[PDB]
């Protein structure tokens, strides 16, 4: 077990410099404070001498503020000094109220330190390869090449040849300022079509279906979670996935904490203490969390079939319809009363690929979504008297005749899914039917991944269905690739093919490249489109770490990521928050909002040189010398309500911010929206929302049922809780890779038996897609013929074998993947360390 | 004394919760308590240990519950109050003295 | 000066160890609780004749919520996040919200079976100098 | 005490100082030789309104031999093992036989011009703790 045999920390002094801080990492967006101080001064043990005011010399007990482990301090550049630096959480934050999971409270430790040599990994200088590998630049050399390359191949074969890979997320890699930048490039001063996201290879929402019937898929607050008669959980592990969202909110209301304040708030109605479905096909930690909290009385694990989501939801909404137990006043004043005719193709398919479900009446949906109990328990393979209680846990009204209040909250077992156009729709279907949004304990909401920090120009020139990006690229067309922090190579689809292909395409421009001379630039130019002319590809990478994808890149930009600059984001709350810089950039790194800007006036000087002026002036508007030109120009000009938002006022309201849209000002405080749709007038044209007229239909991506008829396992996939994202931190931190230096795959002790595989054993999942390795850990609670493996991981990627399969919008099917598992070799030496016990606390 | 019996509480406040609102949390709320029957409150989820503890008829009196503080574990084996125990007896007394109040 | 300077301090006899049954301990001083454990097999920071014997600090590291053991998988487990931690594997968080694994007791048995605590190897929930 | 505590000690007023000529001083106390010196242009850790004053450790970090100044280059000799510090680029060693940079100060001016010393960047040579 890795221990780091730190004994004593700095203490804080009393007069350290406080910054506020939002969690770099997940939706929830915890509060945190960056205390900083002089590397030669110190705190002492005395009240009048630390930030605390208390004696340190003395034990702190539970829950204590007086407190921060190893993985909260650091050493860092602060105006080019070295400075101290504790990252913890806020005590004051209505969202975590001092909680930090395992990823926030290592802010500090995966922070860049020559002094304390954290993170040693991180990008300081321009990269380009030449003289046969990559070699340390000056920005204006590197940026010169990208822009000469750029220009030479839009001017030569159009717009469509540059291909985009860009984060759209909030917080770190992310946020108002970065997503405006990266959006005025290529969607202002060009008309970038080719252009992905860092999770999905098409531009398009995860949530067209919610957001097509008018609701917003982050329509209600933290507080609701706390407040509700039932949560129903649908593909989310929020324990491991939004760990503060459900300890400092869901926990409250499942242990009956949460009765005072609902009785205060809602009076004249009963309150029992919460119940929770879960809908999720694996037992999670999640699951024994709430049976652990609310016992196992008041927790239905709906353990559905693969993929089946959309069959539960039609079934739920079918038997709450013919019950009565809905809002009908809700219904009458809110939703779309008018009658429309069924596409052609449907029930199989929708009216286009732009539109795969119908929009319709309360009416019109039911009878489009109609299942039968015993239908559902066939396709689920849930028992009909689970879906009945399941109905009864949403449905039913309370004593005085009252409406249940259920907030419905989805992540990436839904968006990932099977359907996720209807299985979105089905569900919205439940919470609009029983008048559970824009109400207190309701909600039909995305539980979120990132934070969210989106304004960028209209992206109406991308087309709905847009560009499979990822089948372009395979298919050997497109010249440039600019790739904004994400990493294809560990968590796109399709992922081996993918692999394959990028190598070789990149190699072509590479071997150019080494054989042309360097210091004559313009030849250097003509040899790299000569090999894009033979299909070649031209790759420019914007990280912060040494990507995979990285390692077929001709130039590298290094990024500074939240801390390193001031960053704007709001949480799954729309809580908007200023993460205020504490530290320096490493090396000569630089926001992606100012590396987009440079890039945009080398744009403007390389297309004025090559004669090409009203080109050139499209890339104006690009003088921001901080990253608060970029939210100014971004977020303040465009945001709904951004007039209202500035650094100055954001600062003074601290790490509970305020609540997205701003509706106005008035002394010292930016006033905010707590819930969306209170009012009942919906995001649509009329004011109406729509219900969905959207039937089961089976798998529906290509190839899907095939996979699953034609290999052994299930390859069940996401996250693990230690881990952030594709670990591109995580794999220089002792304590992450001590714990996973594999990727787990989860697997059912008598599975493993029959497949003569124990613990920690290496095995190989293949299938039609491709091939990779994970280290099998035994899993009692995993049902047998099902595993689960960690996604993006850079020691075993799962995306290997997921297929090119994706839904009529471009939105990858991530989460139905089968193969068959053989053995590579027995346990590594270096997982013999490992424990191989359930992740489950018991009582 | 109660006064340094709420410094002592210190090291209970994370289970239990006491005062105007106290609600259960992963001790159940112990306001009043000195007059109050074992696995008594409302909603808590007591251990088959605790229950069978309540069976045979109880009360928290001042004697019963020193033998408590000091060593929860094998004093009533199976309780789910694992946890040390208050070792000085005279912090056993003051803690018990905050209790008082509420 | 420049370390944190540990008491050698006594906690029990080898003898006071039954199979399986935590001791409950406080180190390196009154407000630091902890266990001693017996586990019946050979493990990292082991110590006595069978290399079975443990010392961790049983306060969460997390949030001080004190944790509690299970003697059938033989793991402390937290009440407070859940988090769960392997004395069989040097305190490894087998899942759980703490960025350490559990504090683990530098152990010396002296001939008599005394048993004597000289450090810990990771910082003790709620003080910031493992030694106050 | 987690980190060395650094005494505030009076080493001479901005007046007391000639355009590139050393001021011989000790810090942090009386057997830690080193110099104040006033460089006539802007530099690393360099206070003053010119921000050109820098103090620095004058006893070689190699094996302790005391360096000599060069006016004419503006930097430091060690005739030891012929090591040469930077004073106008934080003590860089330009060429040497250390495994550091020169050893420099965190100096404040006083609004009476007062120079103060209040810590050292890195380990000076012969003592195991900057503070003994
Ligand atoms: N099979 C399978 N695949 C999946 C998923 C799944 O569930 N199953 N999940 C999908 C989802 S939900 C997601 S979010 C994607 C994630 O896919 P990726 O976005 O590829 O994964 P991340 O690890 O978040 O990648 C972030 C990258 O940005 C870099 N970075 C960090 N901060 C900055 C910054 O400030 N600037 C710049 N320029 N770069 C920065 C990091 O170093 C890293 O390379 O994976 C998807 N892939
Ligand atoms: N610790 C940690 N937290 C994170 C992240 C991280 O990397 N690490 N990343 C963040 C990001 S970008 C995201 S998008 C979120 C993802 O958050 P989640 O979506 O909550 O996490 P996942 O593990 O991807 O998948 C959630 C659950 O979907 C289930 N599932 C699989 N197939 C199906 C299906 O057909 N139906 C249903 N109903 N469920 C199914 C899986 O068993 C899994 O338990 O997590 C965020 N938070
Ligand atoms: C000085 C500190 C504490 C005091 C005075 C205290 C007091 C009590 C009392 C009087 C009871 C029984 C009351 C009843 O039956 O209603 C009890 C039960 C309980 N306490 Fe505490 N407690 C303390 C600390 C803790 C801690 C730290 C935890 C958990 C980590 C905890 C968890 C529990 C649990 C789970 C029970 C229920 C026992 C069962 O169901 O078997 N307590 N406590
Ligand atoms: S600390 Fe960070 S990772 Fe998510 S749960 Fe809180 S935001
Ligand atoms: S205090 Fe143990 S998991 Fe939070
Ligand atoms: S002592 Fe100065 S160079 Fe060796
Ligand atoms: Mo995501
Ligand atoms: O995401």
């Amino acid at each position: 077990a890795f221990k780091r045999h730190i004994d004593r920390l700095p203490i804080i002094p009393a007069d350290a410099k406080k910054h506020n801080v939002t969690c770099h990492f997940c939706i929830v967006g915890c509060g945190y404070h960056a205390y900083t101080w002089p590397i030669n001064k110190q705190g002492g043990t005395d009240p009048q001498n630390n930030i605390f005011g208390v004696d340190l010399s003395e034990q702190q007990q539970a829950e204590s503020d007086a407190w921060y482990s190893p993985s909260m301090y650091n050493v860092v550049k602060q105006d080019g000094r070295d400075v101290h630096v504790v990252i913890k959480p806020d005590h004051e934050c209505v969202v975590n109220s001092g909680l930090g999971s395992v990823r926030g409270a290592r802010m500090a430790e995966t922070s860049f330190s020559e002094a304390r040599n954290t993170q040693q990994q991180r990008l300081t200088d321009p990269l380009v390869w030449r003289y046969g590998q990559m070699q340390p630049t000056s920005w204006d050399d590197a940026l010169d090449l990208v822009a000469r390359v750029t220009a030479k191949i839009v001017k030569e074969k159009g717009e469509d040849a540059l291909i985009v890979s860009a984060f759209d997320h909030g917080g770190a890699g992310g946020g108002y300022e970065n997503t405006w930048g990266t959006g005025k490039l290529y969607f202002e001063a060009m008309k970038v079509k080719n252009i992905r996201i860092h999770n999905r290879p098409a531009y398009n929402s995860e949530v067209h279906g919610t957001r097509d019937m008018g609701v917003g898929e982050l329509n209600n607050c933290y507080e609701d979670a706390e407040l509700a008669d039932t949560i129903v959980a649908v593909g989310t592990n929020a324990l491991e996935t939004q760990t503060n969202y459900f300890l400092n909110h869901w926990i409250p209301n499942l242990r009956g904490e949460s009765l005072g304040k609902k009785k205060e708030l809602m009076p004249e109605e009963p309150h029992e203490a919460g119940r929770i479905i879960i809908v999720d096909p694996r037992r999670t930690v999640t699951v024994n969390a709430c049976e652990q909290t609310a016992g196992a009385d008041n927790v239905l694990h709906l353990a559905i079939n693969s993929g089946t989501d959309l069959a539960l939801f039609n079934a739920l909404f079918t038997y709450i319809a013919d019950k009565g137990w809905v809002d009908r006043d809700f219904i009458d004043k809110s939703t779309l009363r008018e009658g429309t005719a069924r596409p052609p193709l449907y029930p199989a398919r929708g009216v286009s690929e732009a539109n795969p479900g119908h929009l319709s009446s309360f009416e019109d949906a039911v009878e489009g979504c109609r299942m039968s109990i015993e239908e559902a328990a066939e396709i689920t393979g849930l028992d009909a008297a689970q879906i009945i209680k399941a109905a009864e846990w949403i449905g039913m009204p309370k004593e005085g005749g009252k409406r249940r209040r259920v907030m419905f909250g989805y992540e990436k077992g839904l968006i990932w899914g099977n359907d996720n156009y209807r299985t979105n729709g089905a569900l919205v279907n439940l919470a609009l039917a029983t008048g559970n949004i824009g109400r207190p304990g309701g909600g039909v909401v995305r539980l979120g991944g990132h934070q969210e920090g989106y304004v960028r120009p209209s992206d109406a020139h991308v087309g709905r269905p847009a560009a499979y990006v990822d089948q372009l690229l395979i298919g050997g067309q497109g010249g440039v690739h600019h790739i904004w922090g994400c990493d294809h190579y560990k968590t796109t689809l399709n992922a081996h093919e993918f692999k394959r292909v990028y190598k070789k395409r990149t190699d072509m421009v590479k071997d150019a490249m080494s054989a042309a001379p360097y210091g004559d630039r313009e030849a250097m130019v003509n040899a790299i489109v000569d090999a894009i002319n033979q299909g070649g590809l031209f790759a420019v990478n914007v990280d912060i770490i040494p990507t995979k994808i990285g390692e077929a890149c001709h130039v590298i930009l290094p990024a500074a990521t939240s801390g390193e600059m001031n960053l704007t984001s709001m949480n799954g709350e729309r809580r908007m928050r200023l993460t205020e810089r504490y530290m320096d950039p490493p090396g000569q790194s630089m926001p992606d909002c100012l590396i987009a800007a440079r890039l945009a006036n080398t744009m403007e000087r390389v297309l004025t040189e090559m004669g090409d002026v009203g080109y050139a002036a499209q890339f104006k508007g690009f003088d921001w010398q901080t990253e608060e030109d970029a939210f100014m120009d971004g977020y303040n000009k465009n945001a709904h309500g951004g007039e209202f938002v500035t650094y100055e006022r954001l600062s003074a309201m601290g790490t509970n911010g305020f609540q997205e849209p701003a509706t106005g000002f008035t002394d010292g405080k930016i006033e905010g929206t707590q819930r969306l749709y209170t009012d009942g007038v919906f995001s649509t044209d009329d004011g109406k929302a729509r219900f969905m007229d959207a039937p089961w239909r089976g798998l529906q991506a290509p190839g899907k049922q095939q996979q699953k008829d034609s290999h052994k396992y299930l390859i069940n996939n996401g996250r693990a809780n230690v881990v952030w994202q594709s670990a591109y931190l995580d794999q220089e931190n002792d304590f992450v890779m001590d714990r996973f230096p594999y990727p787990f795959i989860e697997m059912n002790p008598e599975d493993m038996a029959e497949a003569g595989l124990k613990e920690g054993d290496l095995v190989e999942i293949y299938n039609d897609a491709g091939a990779t390795q994970a280290m099998a850990y035994p899993t009692p609670t995993a049902r047998r013929g099902e595993t689960f493996m960690l996604f993006g991981f850079p020691t075993g990627v799962q995306g290997n074998v997921t297929s090119a399969g994706t839904n009529e919008l471009i939105i990858p099917n991530y989460k139905q993947t089968w193969g068959n598992i053989r053995k590579i070799s027995d346990a590594p030496r270096n997982v013999a360390h490992l424990s191989f016990k359930s992740k489950e606390y018991q009582s | 004394n109660a006064e340094k019996g709420a410094v002592v509480f210190k090291k209970c406040a994370a289970c239990h919760a006491v005062g105007d609102g106290a609600a259960n949390k992963v001790g159940p709320e112990l306001n009043g308590l000195i007059g109050r029957k074992v696995a008594g409150v409302e909603g808590f989820n007591y251990s088959p240990a605790f229950k069978a503890k309540a069976e045979e008829g109880w009360v928290w009196d001042e004697v019963h519950l020193t033998e408590y503080l000091a060593n929860p574990k094998a004093y009533i084996k199976g309780t789910k109050m694992a946890f040390a125990g208050l070792k000085k007896p005279e912090d056993v007394a003051d803690v018990i003295a905050y209790l008082k109040t509420f | 000066a420049a370390g944190v300077e540990y008491p050698a301090n006594r906690l029990a006899n080898i003898s006071e160890l039954t199979l399986n049954e935590p001791l409950d301990v406080a180190y390196p001083d009154e407000d630091a609780a902890g266990v001693l454990l017996k586990l019946g097999t050979r493990v990292e920071g082991g110590v006595g004749p069978d290399g079975d014997i443990v010392g961790f600090s049983t306060i969460c590291p997390h949030k001080g919520f004190p944790l509690s053991y299970s003697a059938d998988n033989k793991t402390f487990n937290c009440p407070g996040h859940f988090s769960v931690f392997d004395p069989e594997k040097g305190g490894q968080q087998v899942w759980g919200q703490a960025t350490q694994n559990l504090p683990q007791y530098v152990l010396r048995v002296a001939d008599n079976g005394d048993i004597f605590a000289e450090g810990v190897d990771e910082l003790i929930y709620g003080r910031l100098s493992n030694v106050l």
